[PDB]
């Protein structure tokens, strides 16, 4: 049970910026007033996104 | 979150795994012993500094 959507117009998407996005909490460890640094999968700042 | 760390990288915070209760660290007691005494030829009285 599905309907084919053939009314979609083909067009390449535009590109925007990623100034201060992609950050998230590293783990489930509470941190207060500490400058903790770690290696993790993180979106680069000011990067190209679609 | 279940655990926590301080500025000295010590597990000073923990979460109870049975209810929404959070606990921290505040020491029961402490002590640094140091004994002040004169020479054995002079006398034998001693005193302890904490
Ligand atoms: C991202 O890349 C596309 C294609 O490489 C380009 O057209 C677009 O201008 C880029 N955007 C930025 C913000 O650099």
């Amino acid at each position: 049970q599905c309907v084919n959507l053939t009314t979609r117009t083909q067009l390449p998407p535009a590109y925007t910026n990623s100034f201060t996005r992609g950050v998230y909490y590293p783990d489930k460890v509470f941190r207060s007033s500490v400058l903790h640094s770690t290696q993790d999968l993180f979106l680069p700042f000011f990067s190209n996104v679609t | 979150q279940q655990f926590g760390r301080d500025i000295a990288d010590t597990t000073d915070a923990v979460r109870d795994p049975q209810t929404l209760e959070i606990l921290d660290i505040t020491p029961c007691s402490f002590g640094g012993v140091s004994v002040i005494t004169p020479g054995t030829n002079t006398s034998n009285q001693v005193a302890v500094l904490y």
